[PDB]
């Protein structure tokens, strides 16, 4: 492939460099339209800018935490982090979020990696070996109320059991209801006067639920869960302007008030170098 | 070799090697030729 | 039972590796795809669409006005604007090009810089745009500027002028984050003759300026952008 | 003697002529078309009023003055009250449509000024409150009036800051969306053909707008000496290939 | 292959052993040009002197250390070794350095092995099990400021998570900007009067960043990281004189003052055996 | 699931072993090679060039 | 001995995965199947039989 | 596979929607027996409702 | 590839792709045609 | 068998078995024959 062809002096009536940008086109002008060039080859394919590659590496999408401790006398397991949950979503952590929102609709399978590490902040004789269990919990299946409810039987709901310190990995097909996931949605769930705006009404995928299977030892053990997400089989439509201001909320486009100028001011003139 | 039955479980896809910027760079209704005048 | 040996790296999680995994939802059938206009395949497809450069960066809070390069009637010989070409920083940095370049470590290729004139139709002007390849200082006067890559632009019916910064380089890749060894030059613009307004007209006229990449362009070695960060996880 | 410059669009019982055009944009290089069976889901036969809905409606005019910040209309909202297009809209459960948008602004060879005319698929607005304040319905359904970016923040309304596109992105990059400029010195109209863009084959026309049309002054209007300091901008829009499905009782929407 | 051919008495006008070294050549003289030889075969190929073999074994290129401890009240994580970094480079440890600098330009893929072991120098009830994470951090991606910054999300930057006591291994293609890496560079980054000389201006590859993912236990744990590097697919040009004096700095050729004579003095005469 | 048995040596790191590894930079394209005079392939090539001997070591 | 590398997820138990296992009862012979009317293959077969709706829910 | 065929106005002596449930059958009535439909395809096989799948986790 | 000798040890079965609701939805002795009168 | 997609991930290269010391041992412009006089 040639990156530049050889081109010499020109004295024409045919001027490729004068255009009318009002038309909305970006005319494909090249170095050889306005200087004299020599042949050179590309030596490159643009492999690593493919959208599959761009969205295809694992990104941290969520960090939560649960603890193993005596539940005796706990009136609210959920509240003691005896177990916990995640209202699933991807736009919670921003690094990956800015990348996805370069597109309007996106379609992909997900591969998830879950790393779990334990901490024992206060005096323990040892490090126990805990098994985590972490059940998907669809929009419409009982949310588990205690850390050892019938829910955890998970007879119809996929669940994975792995050890703290290890990693769990599995992959879920594209579960969207439509043909693509909306990265943006300028609509409502119905025409009510006070319903929520955005995608949070679309992006309704149920939540994920972690717990330790082990009963309690004499000390307490903090287990912190990190969920990583990798898109595989990516398809993206309609590019948009990149995010400039900071994010404030999952699912709304809102930016913070009295934010700071995002364009760097010159130290000098327009004329400055 | 796929070891698994479902398609979601296969590895990453392989390069589009599609590449056609004209839907974005030249969505004009009447075709513009480089070198010919923009507005006639 | 077949005998095996495990190598160094067993059990590691590399966020960039690409392997098979069991599906959690065996046998599930995804929604059919329907057709949607606009599919993107390569980031190289989109960085060829031009977008506006806030060249007039001299303000103090972001404003629509930093997209406008002003022009003065009747000045002769003088300089319209100047900038270095660190596409990952400074004026370029918020443009779509600048914004994507920042996802990669290295770039190589030609850039297309165009200026669209917005003054009254009955006015006229001749400007010179000059690209100064690495190695010399930003030009200080047109004489200096005109000895490097340049285009005399004659403002006419055809409203925009497309200047190309041809890839001039020893090393075949430059860093997107500004680096010296790897630096690309300067871009300046001066009156060639001068802007002239018709009667009954007055004041400043402005040029809009765009930047996009030539088909020439290469970007490689993906990394994280300095353009976005956060202090606590967001919630709904 | 054909110029890129003169054009005629006849759609239904209405025709537009421009003698100073700058080509026309067809979003994503695709022209509006009906919904194919292979893409269909709802089993209902759809209704295609054709020429009674696919004609040109001219919205009320705006006034560009030196202080203007820009205006924003949403589709199909802007047309919610135009003739039979609108009736069909409130009466069917689902509908789908593409449009021809023609923005008009003429001046003289002594004026200067340049407007950006852009179509943004799925333009989800931001609350000026920050945090996770929502933007109430009424605020994103201004009707033919559209939203005036130089109007004041209101409560439950969107932010109207132009350097941020009403969503946290910079004005400068709107050029990645199908768009066309109106530069008084060149141009006097802008025309964009919009194909139907959605993640579902057909949708509700009232709970979801699928494009915002935005007209934004970028190079300020500058009139000749002792000229009146303003110009009107007119927007005329025509639904094209419209289909309605799931007819019934007639939606009642807030406010 | 014959190592020596058979050759007998000679009384010629053709003298292969008289040459003129002033010419710059090393004339290919053999035993059989000056004594009577018998046939012998080589029995050898020179396999283990191939440059791929010479540069192809893992060498320790870096030892760093980080600790897991309560960051509460630490004003400078980097400074507490709560995490740490490496300004990547190869010429930091000398064994491998002398080997590479036998050549001027070198081109290869790298395979890296990272061993992490833990130490608990002061009273602990136990040994905890820590997971290390160690992100590449390109020249132009935010340097992570705390041990748990958004940076560590590493949504676009390759990172590996492995356990202390284990090893991590992965391989990075030749990332040089030119066609080869310069082992030497007699230049500057530009013609300024005070800019740095050498390759340190060339050899600008960004740094590598390690941290423990675990929160803190009651005791403190020292984790010491050793990075090993193996060249694979080696290509080397222009041999040079081997390094004689000791090294003083990464990237400069400088040797120490009042160094010692590097040539061993005879214990005796020139005539001595 | 195929039955396996691991042998002695599993998990060891031998600095001299030669195996495959995942690339950290999937899909990256290295700079083209250009021609450079002087390529060395074997150390046996270079030890045939003669160099001076500090024979007079007595200093 | 063939060189291997284990990936993330090793040792996990996913209640939805489908693999082979050793039989605890090697060589056992199950009872023959006889014919029984009524075999169901898909839940989609049965949701097409209509059943009564307690529409008058007001009790 | 078609999920619905195209069907238009009807004015017949052949009424598929009147039945006698006392018989014990569930007559296979479709949208196209009582409204005008357009063609649409199934795009689906019913894989995940197989009893092997239902009892197999 | 089965690694094991017994049939119980193989993975899950594969979709019936049988599907015939008529034993449940139309177990009537004399065949009913849709469109013809239910009771003659 | 390569298990990985990228070339960097393959094992060590295989012996040049190139070997030609003359660029280093005899870079003279006019060819010298062993046995013939060095300087004529
Ligand atoms: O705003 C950013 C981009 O917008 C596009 O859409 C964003 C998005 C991404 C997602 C994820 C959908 C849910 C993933 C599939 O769910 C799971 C999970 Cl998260 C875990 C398991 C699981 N099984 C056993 C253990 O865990 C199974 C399923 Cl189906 O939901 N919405
Ligand atoms: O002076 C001695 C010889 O001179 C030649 O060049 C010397 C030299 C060698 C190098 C190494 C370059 C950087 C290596 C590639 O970088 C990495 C690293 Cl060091 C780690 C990871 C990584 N990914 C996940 C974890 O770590 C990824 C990449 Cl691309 O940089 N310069």
């Amino acid at each position: 492939t040639v990156a530049s062809i050889s081109s010499g002096p020109k004295h024409t009536q045919k001027v490729p460099i004068l255009t009318a940008n009002e038309t909305g086109a970006t005319m494909p002008v090249l170095p050889s339209d306005s200087i004299e060039t020599r042949t050179t080859y590309m030596h490159f394919n643009g492999s690593e800018t493919d959208v599959e590659c761009f969205l295809g590496r694992a990104a941290c999408v969520h960090v939560t935490e649960i603890q193993n401790k005596d539940a005796t006398g706990i009136d609210n397991h959920r509240e003691a982090k005896l177990f916990n949950d995640w209202k699933i979503n991807l736009s919670s952590l921003v690094q990956l979020r800015k990348k996805l929102e370069l597109f309007t609709y996106v379609r992909f399978d997900s591969e998830y990696t879950i790393l779990a590490t334990a901490s024992q902040p206060d005096s323990a004789n040892y490090s126990s070996n805990l098994v985590v269990q972490a059940m998907y919990v669809p929009p419409g299946a009982p949310n588990p109320k205690e850390w050892d409810d019938y829910t955890w039987q998970s007879a119809s709901n996929p669940s994975v059991f792995f050890k703290v310190g290890d990693t769990s990995r599995f992959s879920v097909p594209y579960v969207g209801l439509a043909s693509a996931y909306n990265c943006f949605y300028d609509g409502y769930s119905h025409d009510d006067a006070e319903t929520q705006y955005g995608i949070t009404v679309l992006n309704h995928m149920g939540s994920m639920a972690f717990r330790i299977v082990n009963e309690h030892d004499e000390h307490k053990t903090l287990v912190k869960i990190r969920v990583y997400h990798r898109a595989k089989h990516v398809e993206a439509w309609i590019p948009r302007a990149p995010r400039a201001l900071p994010y404030t909320s999952i699912g709304r486009t809102n930016y913070p008030k009295n934010t700071e100028p995002v364009i760097k001011k010159r130290k000098g003139d327009i004329k400055s170098y | 070799i796929n070891y698994y039955k479902d398609a979601a479980s296969t590895s990453s896809a392989g390069q589009s090697l599609s590449m056609d910027p004209s839907k974005f760079t030249e969505p004009v209704k009447d075709l513009m030729l480089k070198g010919a005048p923009a507005l006639n | 039972g077949l005998p095996t040996t495990t190598l160094p790296g067993s059990g590691q999680f590399l966020t960039t590796d690409d392997r098979q995994s069991p599906s959690a939802l065996p046998n599930y059938e995804p929604t059919p795809r329907i057709h949607i206009p606009g599919k993107v395949h390569n980031l190289l497809e989109i960085i060829q669409v031009d977008t506006l450069i806030p060249m007039n960066n001299t303000h103090t809070k972001d404003e629509v006005n930093s997209y406008l390069i002003p022009l003065n009637a009747n000045r002769q010989n003088e300089q319209v604007f100047g900038t270095n070409l660190f596409i990952g920083d400074g004026v370029f940095k918020t443009t779509l090009l600048g914004e994507i370049v920042q996802y990669y470590t290295h770039w190589s290729g030609s850039l297309r810089f165009s200026l669209m004139y917005t003054g009254p139709a009955l006015s006229s002007a001749k400007l010179i745009l000059a690209y100064t390849p690495p190695g010399a200082r930003g030009p200080q006067d047109r004489r200096e500027a005109m000895l490097g890559t340049h285009v005399v632009w004659d403002i006419g019916l055809q409203s925009t002028i497309v200047m190309t910064i041809p890839w001039t380089s020893g090393v075949q890749f430059r860093y997107t984050d500004p680096d010296t060894y790897t630096s690309a030059g300067f871009l300046s613009c001066w009156y060639q003759t001068s802007l002239i307004l018709p009667p009954e007209t007055t004041g400043q006229v402005y040029l809009l300026s765009f930047i996009s990449a030539c088909p020439d362009f290469k970007l490689r070695l993906m990394k994280d952008t300095q353009t976005i960060s956060q202090t606590v996880a967001l919630t709904e | 003697g054909y110029s890129d410059r003169v054009q005629q669009i006849t759609l239904g019982n209405s025709t537009i002529t421009t003698q100073e055009a700058a080509n026309a944009v067809v979003c994503y290089a695709e022209w509006p078309e009906y919904l194919p069976d292979v893409d269909a889901s709802d089993v209902n036969k759809t209704s295609k009023p054709d020429t009674s809905v696919c004609r040109f409606y001219t919205l009320d005019s705006k006034t560009w003055t030196t202080g203007s910040k820009g205006w924003c209309w949403k589709l199909p909202d802007a047309l919610k009250d135009m003739g039979v297009f609108g009736q069909n809209m409130f009466f069917h459960s689902l509908g789908r449509s593409g449009y021809t948008v023609h923005v008009q602004c003429n001046a003289t060879k002594f004026h200067s000024g340049c407007l950006l005319v852009v179509v943004i698929p799925e333009h989800q607005l931001a609350s000026h409150e920050g945090g996770n304040v929502s933007v109430k319905y009424t605020f994103t359904h201004p009707g033919e009036r559209g939203i005036d970016l130089s109007s004041a923040n209101e409560v439950g309304g969107p932010v109207k800051d132009v350097l941020y596109n009403m969503n946290g992105t910079l004005l400068g990059n709107l050029l990645i969306f199908p768009h066309q400029f109106i530069n008084l010195r060149t141009n006097n109209t802008a025309t964009i053909v919009i194909p139907y863009i959605n993640s579902v084959p057909i949708d509700s026309m009232t709970r979801h707008n699928n494009v915002s049309l935005m007209v934004i002054p970028i190079a300020p209007l500058t009139v000749p000496t002792g000229a009146t300091p303003s110009l009107p901008i007119t927007v005329t829009i025509a639904p094209m290939c419209t289909e309605f499905s799931g007819i019934r009782s007639k939606s009642i929407v807030p406010q």
